[PDB]
């Protein structure tokens, strides 16, 4: 509904429509893949 | 301690590395050739042999997921049932409604 | 395992210790590190080991700190960042005692798993 | 992919039992900012800069041949700082092949 | 060749790969035809793909379905857990 | 071979967010069904000021 | 000539007049002023003040200062 | 002489010098923005002078893109080393090279003069009509600057393409990076000129393209048909630099040189056909949206190959070599930072995610991490690598671990919170905002003042 | 924001949940507003609450 | 040891800010009168006359260097005949202490080592395949989700009410059907 | 701070005459940097930033105490009803 202080709200917050829920879950679905892509690559940044 | 040394000696014997199957076309060292280089050469990283690497890496994987289970079953708690949803009176007026 | 199974023409050190040596060092001073593991003034060359006598391909490893402080030094004599320590002493120990290595790795992974799961959950 | 030059075992056989790998230092030396003399004028400071070029340095081996300062790209081959006119004589990229012609030889 | 290490193509099919220039052209053409076909044979076809009574049920679907059917879990899972909005206040 | 450690570390850290997402969906399914936070016949129009 | 071998020889040989550096920094400083001076001028033109007082476009407490 | 010089290396220095000068104006504008956004209220801009903020954000974007990063990465480093990498005496077109830098300066003077003399209003750096065509004369002046800049960009692109005719050595990856950017410019600029001329026609010639029965969405197609190729014209030279630095400093031959080259070519072709991911919320047809979303996600493949090829360049390098040099640190930092920016780009590429995140500060943080952090650091790293060849001094940068650490920490303090407020949500191109978004905005503002202070320590 | 309040309760019940909004100020003027009040709003708000109580009793009937 | 103390003597601290006296005390802007220095200023910098006002590239002081026979002066090598062979002794650069200052002693040892190359062609080819096709798999894993969510937004729904929203500078107009 | 002489796992390899060269020390010295007060201040500094980075400074809390007690009272008296552990949080 309205922004609240010091909230991460990663991927969205307070959906009030089925489409709004879809948007939040699409981001949540891809987020672990993004973490994998980052962690897997960064771990090899070294001599 | 006797069993500890037994399993330690059993693992050790099995893990001792065998000569690598070179995937590169290198010559055979001449016979009777000893150490020719020195320790001031650029350091070459010390790498575990495949069997040892699998063993320790597998112990690490078994460790992290058993740790995840320990946290889930002991440290964390399950949600109790949501409180009953009873009918409640809403506020009579919106605070911003003109009088 | 480069010296052990791959290449037989580089000098092979002896492990003095499977743990780093902690020493206080001063900027502007040059230190000489034992690369054979037989010096009695570890982690430094004592003037009587292989490194001091230039025997069998062993030579002292020159090192100089940028700033004063306490620095960790390699005892296993095979760390990639030798003379400084980067954890290769533990790695080389696991090669020599693979059963012990698994125990420590499981314990470390167990702690890491519990903490990360407890906080995120 | 490149994996170094190929070696035949015959080429790894020493002519003496005491042969080891030559321990020649390939650190060129201790350097810092090029330090000009106050007395030197613009012309003589130019000569000073030209005499401090690392890419003109080399290491002499036991047989008298020298391994020069080398780089992957020609950017490190010009004088530092870069002069107005750099490659007056065209730099030569040497390619190798097995072709030969009789005129080059004599019996 | 699709999802194929071309080192393998060079080894196992030496005669088909002899002309590497021609081999490259086929690589482009094959994948061009695949992309073109996807649009006009998987996406475009009109009034198709709406047979929802024919949802594929794989061997794994039935393994898990029968397991739950044998026990009461399948019945319990399908049961409607709540069909009222307000609980009764005592 | 080391790069595999990174794959496994990135698969563990990713799975943590999968579990959070999994629990999130369970919670969402219970909001409109049981959560007392969900209220109906509650919001009244404010009207023009 | 040896003096002409290097581009910008005086600067590279560390003999250049410092005024050249000062002009470069001054030019950058003037460039920066093109974002600040019109801000002050425009504020005064439409308000009468060169810069606002934080939250002076909102309701303030009696003791606010 | 100074202005008459045709030396390609001197002109390269001029490009870097001018980028820093114009950059001062760019950074100042950024400080104004962040100061204003520190809390809710008016802080340094009056409510009656809100048009100035709109102009500040517009000029910030335009100057940093076309007058700072592009002249620095495509004009500065390229004009200095490309003829050397090509083992050629000098650039193919000497006189054209001279006029290009003069043109850039003249267009900069026009822009800043328009700040001083014209009424200050803004329409974004994307100059969307009808807003751009109902504005005052400052918009006309900005259009003249862009067209003039376009002339310099195209002639410089022609100059680099001619190196293929004279190159006496091997086309290294970096040379390939510049050539492909030149191709991208030759194909994208003529379209930009056309749409800009149409903006002028509506502003100055009573044309009616951007009034009812004329589709305003037309502009966005032609603009972004240049817009997105521009973001790769700005990043590809940076990639070329990263390749040289990693190979040289690690003493390791580039791995997969041909894959690096073919990855750059691929990014260009794909980047020329994905522009409408900037137009997801306009209301395009379902199939168009799916095409563009699909092709946009494909760009990650070639971009990913380059990243992993860089990683193996740093892996295995000798430990004895000192790794604290600023150039090496910046090159490594680029890989770490670019992955963040690219991954967030893939997130916004999903159109349904984009509905929530369009015109929010998440987009800001996305392109800042790539440009304000990645591109800047790449240009710094490239100049630092060529310090001996260029010959500049009177700065403490070459070995300064404090500068690198402070820059990395504080730059992340600015833009990481901007990802959070993207799901809060705080729109872009605004100055006032709700009181519940102050915390994150305040943190980013503290980051901006700190970064500026660190820029003074280099001297 | 009913779903933020529900999800906070669910998370807190399961494990350790920490909110910055709970511990830190949300505005920077807090350093000066320790004793600040709007007395005109206080009187108006109290009056509206009194009227609301009368309306509630009437609605109860 | 402190290497700075070795060349401390060469570095005499300076007297003037920026290394020049006030122009009044000495006019460094004028051309030097010293013979053979007509192209230099008093402080040693090149004079504007030499570089700008009378630059040779503009046709001033025309003096073709090449002679009648198409030759220019060239300095020969240091030739040393020996052992029935003519040898050339190359010019070795001066000690880096002379040019840089530090005494060339106690230099750390950096041995010769040939380039650090990645080996095992078969293994490398597989990695490169993965460097390309692991991202390709991930993209393919997103493709199906992307299609579905796009189809969901563009779904023909049985809407029963319409609200028209017009955006004007700077307010939002709303048109709604009124109850009959 | 006159550190101690740690012999190590193999005491015979530390039994020689060090002379001017430094002697090995316990690992607590490395963590404390020989109990350097500035490194302790720097360590405390590292914690202070990291706490700001993740959870906020928490140094403003003593100043915010009165204004966090007013916010809590308002949420309880007039805010939307909180249930269970939710009542712990105030926004
Ligand atoms: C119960 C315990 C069971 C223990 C079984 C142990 C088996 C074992 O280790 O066999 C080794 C054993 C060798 O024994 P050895 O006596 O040490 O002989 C070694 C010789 O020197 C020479 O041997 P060789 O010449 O025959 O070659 C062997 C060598 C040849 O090695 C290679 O050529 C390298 C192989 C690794 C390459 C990996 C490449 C990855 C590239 C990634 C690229 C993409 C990155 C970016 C991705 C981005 C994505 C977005 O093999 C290895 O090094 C294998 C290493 C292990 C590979 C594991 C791959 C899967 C991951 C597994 C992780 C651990 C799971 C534990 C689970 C535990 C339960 C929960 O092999 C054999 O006996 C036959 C082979
Ligand atoms: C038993 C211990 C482990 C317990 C846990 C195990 C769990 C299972 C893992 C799988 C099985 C493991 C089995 C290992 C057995 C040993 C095998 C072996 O060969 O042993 C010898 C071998 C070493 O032997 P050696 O090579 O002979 O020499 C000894 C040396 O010690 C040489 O050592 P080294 O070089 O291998 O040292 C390891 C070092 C090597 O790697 C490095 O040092 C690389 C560090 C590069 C850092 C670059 C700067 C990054 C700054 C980014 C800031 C971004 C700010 C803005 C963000 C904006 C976002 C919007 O690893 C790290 O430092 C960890 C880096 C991990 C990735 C970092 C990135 C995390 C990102 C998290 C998500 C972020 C999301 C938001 C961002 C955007 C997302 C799209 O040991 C290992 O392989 C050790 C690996 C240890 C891994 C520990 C990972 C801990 C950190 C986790 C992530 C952080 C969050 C955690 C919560
Ligand atoms: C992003 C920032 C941070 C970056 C950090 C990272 C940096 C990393 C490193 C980057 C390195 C890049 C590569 C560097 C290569 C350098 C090569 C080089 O040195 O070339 C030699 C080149 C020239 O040396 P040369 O060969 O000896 O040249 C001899 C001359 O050709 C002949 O000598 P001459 O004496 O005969 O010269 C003629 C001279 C004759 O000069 C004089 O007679 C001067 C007399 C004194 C005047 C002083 C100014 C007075 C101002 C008064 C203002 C009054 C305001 C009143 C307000 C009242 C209000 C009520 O000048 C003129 O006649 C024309 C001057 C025109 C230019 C200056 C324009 C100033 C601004 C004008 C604004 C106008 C606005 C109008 C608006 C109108 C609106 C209606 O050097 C320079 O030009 C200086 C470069 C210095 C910096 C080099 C880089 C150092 C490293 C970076 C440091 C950080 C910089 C940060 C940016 C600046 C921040 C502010
Ligand atoms: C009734 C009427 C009837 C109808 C009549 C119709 C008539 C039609 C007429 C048509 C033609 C009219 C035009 C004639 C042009 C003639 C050109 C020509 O042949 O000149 C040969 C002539 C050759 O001179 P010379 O007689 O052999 O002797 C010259 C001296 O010895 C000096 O020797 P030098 O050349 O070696 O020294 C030059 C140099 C000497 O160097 C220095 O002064 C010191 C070293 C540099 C200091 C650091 C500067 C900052 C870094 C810049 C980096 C990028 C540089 C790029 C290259 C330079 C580009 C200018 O300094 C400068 O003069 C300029 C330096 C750069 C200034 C700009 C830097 C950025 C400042 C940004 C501030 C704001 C932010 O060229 C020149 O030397 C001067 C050319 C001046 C052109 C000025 C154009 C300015 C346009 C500005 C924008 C205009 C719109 C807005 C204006 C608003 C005003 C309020
Ligand atoms: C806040 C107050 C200040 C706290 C400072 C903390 C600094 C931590 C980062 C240091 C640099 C890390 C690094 O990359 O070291 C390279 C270094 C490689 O050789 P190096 O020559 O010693 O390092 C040169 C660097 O440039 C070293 O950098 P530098 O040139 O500035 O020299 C500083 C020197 C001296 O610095 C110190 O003495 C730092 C002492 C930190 C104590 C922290 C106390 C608590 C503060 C809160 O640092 C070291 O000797 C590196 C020690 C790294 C380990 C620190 C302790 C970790 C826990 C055990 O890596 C290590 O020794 C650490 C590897 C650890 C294993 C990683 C994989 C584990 C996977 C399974 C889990
Ligand atoms: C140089 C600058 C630059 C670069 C490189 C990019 C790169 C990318 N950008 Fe761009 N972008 C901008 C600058 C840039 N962008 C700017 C300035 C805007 C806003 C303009 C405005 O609106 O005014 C913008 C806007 C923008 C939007 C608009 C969002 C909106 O308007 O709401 C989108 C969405 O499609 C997008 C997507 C992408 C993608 C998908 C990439 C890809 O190139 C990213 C590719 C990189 C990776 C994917 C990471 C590396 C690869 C791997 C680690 C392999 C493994 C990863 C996977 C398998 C996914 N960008
Ligand atoms: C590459 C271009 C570039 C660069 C460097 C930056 C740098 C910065 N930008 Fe950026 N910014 C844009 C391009 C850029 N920006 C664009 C295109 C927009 C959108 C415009 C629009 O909305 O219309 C934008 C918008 C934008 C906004 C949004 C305002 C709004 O529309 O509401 C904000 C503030 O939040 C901001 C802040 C900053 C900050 C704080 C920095 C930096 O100050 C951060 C700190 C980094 C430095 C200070 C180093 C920079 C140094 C150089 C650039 C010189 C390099 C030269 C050499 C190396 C020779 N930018
Ligand atoms: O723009 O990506
Ligand atoms: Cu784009
Ligand atoms: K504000
Ligand atoms: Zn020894
Ligand atoms: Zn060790």
């Amino acid at each position: 509904d309205i922004p609240w202080p010091a909230r991460t709200d990663w991927g969205g917050h307070d959906p009030a429509t089925p489409f709004a829920e879809l948007m939040i879950n699409t981001h949540s679905m891809f987020w672990p893949v993004a973490i994998f892509i980052y962690v897997s690559a960064i771990y090899m940044v070294k001599k | 301690a006797a069993v500890r040394s037994q399993i330690e000696a059993a693992v050790y014997k099995w893990t001792r590395p065998r000569p690598p199957r070179l995937g590169v076309a290198v010559p055979r060292s001449p016979p009777g050739t000893g150490i020719l280089f020195h320790t001031n050469m650029q350091t070459i990283r010390y790498s575990l042999s495949p069997k040892v690497w699998v063993l320790v890496t597998g112990a690490a994987l078994v460790g992290v997921f058993s740790g995840q289970r320990f946290a889930q079953t002991v440290l964390l708690s399950k949600n109790p049932p949501n409180p009953p949803r009873y009918r409640e009176k809403p506020p009579v007026r919106h605070p911003h409604t003109p009088d | 395992t480069w010296t052990e199974i791959w290449w037989e023409h580089d000098p092979t050190p002896k492990v003095a210790q499977y743990r780093p040596y902690v020493c206080t060092v001063e900027s502007g001073k040059v230190y000489w590190w034992c690369a054979c593991g037989e010096s009695k003034t570890q982690p430094w060359v004592d003037g009587h080991c292989k490194c001091s006598k230039r025997e069998g391909g062993f030579r002292p490893r020159r090192w100089e700190p940028e700033h004063d402080g306490v620095r960790l030094f390699c005892g296993c004599k095979s760390c990639f960042s030798s003379p400084t320590w980067n954890g290769g002493c533990f790695t080389k120990w696991m090669q020599s005692n693979p059963a012990g290595g698994m125990l420590y790795c499981f314990a470390a992974a167990f702690g890491f798993g519990t903490l990360t799961v407890y906080r995120k959950f | 992919i490149y994996e170094g030059q190929t070696v035949q075992e015959s080429e790894l056989i020493p002519q003496e039992d005491d042969w080891v790998i030559e321990e020649t230092n390939f650190c060129l030396g201790r350097n810092c900012y090029v330090r000009f003399r106050e007395e030197d004028d613009l012309a003589r400071r130019a000569l000073h800069q030209m005499d401090s070029q690392l890419n003109k340095m080399h290491t002499r081996l036991r047989d008298g041949t020298v391994i020069p300062y080398m780089s992957f790209h020609p950017d490190e081959m010009v004088d530092r700082p870069a002069p107005i006119h750099t490659f007056s004589e065209k730099p030569l990229l040497k390619w190798t092949w097995d072709e030969t012609y009789e005129e080059a030889y004599d019996d | 060749s699709i999802f194929t290490p071309m080192d393998w193509m060079f080894y196992y099919f030496p005669n088909y790969s002899r002309d590497k220039v021609a081999l490259m052209a086929r690589q482009i053409k094959i994948h061009f035809a695949i992309g073109f076909a996807l649009v006009f044979l998987v996406y475009h076809p009109p009034y198709k793909g709406a047979d929802y009574g024919n949802f594929h049920k794989s061997p794994l679907y039935w393994y898990k379905y029968n397991q739950l059917e044998r026990s009461g879990q399948l019945q319990e899972n399908l049961r409607i857990k709540r069909d009222w909005f307000y609980d009764e206040d005592p | 071979r080391d790069w595999l450690i990174g794959v496994m570390l990135g698969m563990y850290l990713g799975n943590l967010c999968v579990q959070q997402h999994r629990q999130y969906r369970v919670d969402m399914k219970l909001f409109y069904l049981e959560a007392p936070e969900h209220k109906i016949n509650w919001v009244k129009p404010r009207g023009d000021l | 000539n040896l003096e002409d071998h290097f581009d910008l020889a005086e600067y590279m040989m560390k003999m250049h007049n410092p005024m050249s550096e000062y002009l470069y920094w001054i030019a950058g400083f003037v460039s920066g002023l093109h974002g600040i001076l019109p801000l002050l001028h425009s504020n005064y033109y439409f308000s009468g003040m060169f810069l606002p007082r934080d939250n002076d476009n909102t309701q303030l407490c009696d003791d606010s200062w | 002489f100074y202005i008459l010089v045709n030396n390609n290396k001197r002109i390269g220095i001029y490009y870097i010098k001018l980028s820093i000068i114009i950059g001062i104006l760019g950074i100042v504008l950024s400080y104004i923005i962040r100061v204003e956004l520190y809390n809710s209220g008016n802080r340094i801009i009056k409510y009656d002078n809100v048009n100035y903020y709109n102009m500040v954000i517009t000029l910030h974007g335009l100057l940093m893109i076309f007058y700072i990063i592009m002249p620095g990465l495509y004009g500065g480093i390229p004009l200095y080393i490309l003829p050397i990498l090509s083992v050629i005496t000098d650039i193919v077109l000497p006189r054209i090279n001279n006029i290009s830098i003069i043109i850039v300066l003249i267009s900069y003077i026009v822009v800043i003069n328009s700040i001083v003399i014209e009424y200050n209003i803004g329409t974004g750096w994307t100059l969307y009509p009808p807003l751009s065509i109902i504005g005052t004369v400052i918009v006309n002046m900005i259009l003249y600057g862009l067209i003039i800049i376009g002339i310099s960009s195209i002639i410089s692109a022609i100059n680099f393409m001619n190196i293929l005719i004279v190159i006496d050595g091997i086309i290294y990856v970096y040379i390939w990076s510049i050539i492909i950017t030149s191709v991208l410019l030759i194909i994208s600029l003529p379209i930009l000129n056309g749409i800009l001329l149409m903006i002028l026609s509506d502003i100055y010639f009573n044309s009616i393209y951007f009034i009812l029965n004329g589709d305003v969405v037309l502009y966005q197609h032609l603009f972004w048909y240049f817009g997105h190729p521009e973001v790769y014209i700005l990043i590809l030279p940076a990639f070329g630099i990263i390749s040289i630095i990693l190979s040289v400093l690690n003493n390791k031959i580039i791995f997969g040189m041909k894959s690096m080259i073919l990855a750059i070519i691929m990014i260009s072709i794909l980047g020329s056909i994905v522009w409408a991911h900037h137009i997801y919320t306009v209301g395009l047809e379902l199939d168009t949206k799916i095409y563009f979303n699909n092709l946009t996600l494909i760009i990650s493949i070639p971009t990913g190959n380059k990243i992993y090829n860089w990683i193996i360049l740093y892996i295995g390098s000798y430990n004895i070599l000192y790794n604290g040099y600023q150039s090496l640190i910046f090159s490594i930092m680029f890989i770490i930072i670019f992955i963040i920016g690219g991954i967030t780009g893939i997130i916004i590429s999903i159109d349904i995610i984009d509905i929530g995140l369009h015109d929010t500060y998440y987009i800001v943080s996305h392109f800042h991490y790539i440009l304000s952090i990645g591109a800047v650091i790449s240009l710094l790293a490239g100049i630092l690598l060529l310090k001996d060849i260029i010959g500049y001094y009177n700065v403490i940068i070459k070995i300064n671990k404090y500068f690198g650490l402070l820059l990395f920490i504080n730059i992340n303090i600015i833009f990481t919170p901007q990802f959070i407020i993207g799901f809060n949500v705080m729109p872009r191109r605004i100055l006032e905002y709700s009181d519940n978004i102050i915390v994150w905005n305040l943190i980013s503002s503290i980051g901006s003042i700190s970064t500026i202070l660190i820029l003074l320590s280099i001297f | 924001n009913p779903i933020t309040r529900y999800l906070d309760r669910r998370r807190a019940e399961r494990g350790p949940y920490y909110l910055m909004s709970n511990v830190l100020p949300y505005h920077p003027h807090f350093l000066w507003m320790r004793n600040s009040h709007d007395y005109e709003a206080a009187e108006a708000l109290a009056a509206r609450r009194e009227k609301d109580r009368e309306l509630a009793a009437k609605l109860e009937a | 040891k402190s290497y700075y103390d070795d060349f401390k003597d060469r570095l005499k601290p300076g007297k003037y800010t920026q290394g020049r006296c006030p122009q009044s005390e000495g006019d460094y802007r004028q051309e030097s009168k010293t013979i053979g220095r007509e192209h230099l200023n008093d402080d040693g910098t090149r004079s504007k006359r030499y570089t700008v006002k009378e630059a040779d590239a503009l046709g001033y002081h025309y003096h073709p260097p090449i002679d009648k026979k198409g030759q220019v002066y060239v300095k020969g090598p240091n030739t040393v005949i020996e052992r029935g062979q003519t040898w050339i002794k190359g010019y070795e650069l001066p000690s880096m202490e002379y040019t840089y200052g530090p005494k060339q002693e106690d230099i750390p040892f950096y041995p010769r080592v040939k380039l650090n190359v990645w080996g095992n062609y078969n293994l490398v080819m597989k990695v490169e395949f993965l460097f390309f096709y692991l991202p390709t798999i991930i993209v393919f894993g997103i493709c199906i989700p992307v299609y579905t969510i796009n189809f969901a937004q563009e779904e023909v729904i049985y809407t029963t009410m319409t609200v028209k929203v017009t955006g004007r500078q700077w307010y939002w107009v709303y048109e709604v059907e009124s109850p009959t | 701070y006159t550190p101690s002489f740690e012999r190590g796992l193999n005491p015979e390899l530390t039994s020689g005459d060090y002379g001017d060269m430094p002697k090995p020390q316990p690992l607590i010295d490395f963590f404390t940097q020989n109990r350097n007060p500035w490194f302790g201040f720097a360590m405390f500094c590292g914690f202070n930033f990291l706490w700001w980075a993740f959870f906020g400074a928490w140094q403003i809390r003593p100043l915010w105490a009165s204004q966090r007690k007013s916010l809590a009272e308002a949420d309880r008296l007039y805010g939307p009803t909180k249930y269970g552990v939710g009542k712990k949080y105030i926004n």
